[PDB]
């Protein structure tokens, strides 16, 4: 009786599929964002210098 | 004749929409959309006698909606200042007579 169950299973009557799914690799990146420089700036404006 | 009958009383007279840059840390296209917007902007708002605060009001609001969200701008008769400025990002202008504009991106 535990050959019949065996002979049972075929090729015909049990086929066995392999399948998997496609997977991308891990990738481990770094990103530093520094901001523009920002530079101090003096200026004076007396009556002279604008009319100068 | 020419400058030599010319007097401050005169010239401030003769000319009011004139216009002289002094400093331009900023790039030069920016500084052509900018210029046009002061001019006019306190022209309009200039009124019977010149509300300096009036002024910078239209300006302030003007150049947020503009380019960017925290955006400073002055004028005045006469000052001194040191103003710490991201790159690209000031210019200063004096008006015809007795008005200097910092305008500025911080």
């Amino acid at each position: 009786e535990e050959a019949i169950k065996q002979t049972l299973r075929n090729k015909f009557n049990y086929n066995t599929r392999e399948c998997q799914t496609i997977n991308p690799s891990i990738r481990e990146r770094g990103v530093s964002t520094e901001p523009p420089p920002s530079d101090t700036i003096c200026g004076n404006i007396t009556q002279w210098e604008i009319f100068d | 004749k020419a400058v030599t009958d010319m007097d401050i009383n005169e010239l401030r007279k003769l000319m009011i929409g004139k216009a002289i840059i002094n400093s331009s840390d900023m790039q030069g296209d920016l500084l052509q959309e900018a210029q046009d917007v002061i001019q006019s902007g306190i022209e309009n708002n200039s009124a019977p006698v010149l509300n300096i605060e009036a002024a910078c009001k239209y300006i302030k609001e003007n150049l947020d909606k503009k380019f960017g969200p925290t955006w400073q701008c002055i004028i005045g008769e006469g000052y001194a200042y040191d103003v710490t400025v991201q790159n690209n990002t000031l210019l200063f202008m004096f008006y015809n007579g007795n008005l200097a504009v910092l305008i500025f991106k911080s």
